[PDB]
């Protein structure tokens, strides 16, 4: 289950 | 970071993100917050991206070690090292929560800032809950739920159903329900209602806003597909 | 790490590698080295893998920042932050070199350990040379060359041409020639002769040794393809 | 130009 990716700015 | 200019801290946070130096990025953004001024939309994103990456690495490592530890209970080293990583993770979560409490949230009056910070508060208590096992797992879960709920209430009143902050908040609260609170029905209901109400609002958006919202709606759909 | 058992340090280094916690891995292996006992083949690999990953992240970040810095010279923040990363990288290289000098190399008598450590010495001076710009770039380059050369001399005398340590040493020395010493012809000649002499020795190997050697020979071939 | 990957143990 995926949360929101705070991957890239 | 008290001797560095706020603008220099922000500029170096952006450089650190480009260099994938997320520990540095977080320390720069922590210094920027401690200057005492409110954060712009872009600056809030930098703060969130930095700590999300740092704690994301710690969570991934903790899960690897916790899995090894459980396979061994079917010397003290595996437990000791899992404990060390867990303590470092809790320290990072406590640091972020301290920044929100001193004093980001109390000065955040606009919906876009206040909902963003309260979602953050829910997220970092959720990360604490992931590793909690003692007399305070319940209180940590309730702290996460309370922050998410206040953010939810504001976002329903003040933001359109396609707002990316509102959508990402609902996504993470639904993950909270499913993974932390043992409420998969609430998780599925929230994700479905969030998706459907956003779908009905898409006609109001520009081409660029449409892409932003549909991207996050796909994440809600991916979870629903996994959960049903 | 003075209060932790050597065996516990080794065990935790292996756990850290599984968790991709390479900074921890390096600190555990540094503690193991400082116990003063020689390292086994497996333990030497753990030491090398840990620091290779740590400095590999720093080199990647330094290149990102150096590229930004050069695009700006066509405030002081980009230079300052590149300098900070560069100083941290140099500290890691100095730490590894200190471990080799106190006292890994002087106690290493077998070809497999001595060549491995001397290749390491060449590698970490090569990393120092990558960022060197002052009155000591020449001396750093000569320190790398001297370590590689001593390792080369031992490996020719004591190891078969397919030995993976010998092959990886020649691979990295050829990269030294090409990238650091401005000697692309020497780099190409070394890679070609290394490949050809290994090819002629493959018939002596088991199925598993054959896979180990041909894998590294492919890396020599990839470089030759890029260089010619 | 690739050096030897000290990627995995
Ligand atoms: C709280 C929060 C909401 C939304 C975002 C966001 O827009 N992230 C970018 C993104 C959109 N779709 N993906 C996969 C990433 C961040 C934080
Ligand atoms: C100095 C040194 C020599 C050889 C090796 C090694 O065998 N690494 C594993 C490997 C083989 N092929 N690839 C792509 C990785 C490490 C260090
Ligand atoms: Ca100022
Ligand atoms: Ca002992
Ligand atoms: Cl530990
Ligand atoms: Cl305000
Ligand atoms: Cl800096
Ligand atoms: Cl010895």
């Amino acid at each position: 289950a995926g949360s929101i990716p705070g991957r890239r700015s | 970071m008290g001797s560095m200019e706020r603008a220099s801290l922000i500029q170096k946070a952006k450089l650190a993100e480009q260099a994938e130096r997320y520990e540095d990025m977080a320390a720069f953004m922590k210094g920027a917050v401690e200057k005492g001024e409110e954060l712009s939309c872009e600056e809030r994103n930098l703060l969130s991206v930095a700590y999300k990456n740092v704690v994301g690495g710690q969570r991934a490592a903790w899960r690897v070690l916790s899995s090894i530890e459980q396979k061994s209970n079917e010397g003290p080293e595996v437990r000791e090292y899992r404990e060390k990583v867990e303590t470092e993770l809790q320290g990072v979560c406590d640091t972020v929560l301290g920044l929100l409490d001193s004093h980001l949230i109390k000065e955040a009056g606009d919906a876009e800032s206040r909902v963003f910070y309260l979602k953050m508060k829910g997220d970092y208590y959720r990360y604490l809950a992931e590793v909690a096992t003692g007399d305070d797992k319940k209180r940590i879960i309730d702290s996460a739920r309370s922050a998410y709920q206040e953010a939810m209430d504001i976002s329903k009143k003040e933001m359109p159903p396609t707002n990316p902050i509102r959508l990402g908040l609902a996504l993470n609260f639904s993950v909270f329900h499913y993974e932390i609170a043992n409420s998969p029905e609430e998780a599925i209901s929230l994700a479905k209602t969030t998706f459907d109400e956003a779908m009905a609002d898409l006609h109001t958006l520009s081409e660029d806003s449409y892409k932003d919202s549909t991207l996050i709606m796909q994440l809600l759909r991916d979870n629903l597909t996994l959960w049903t």
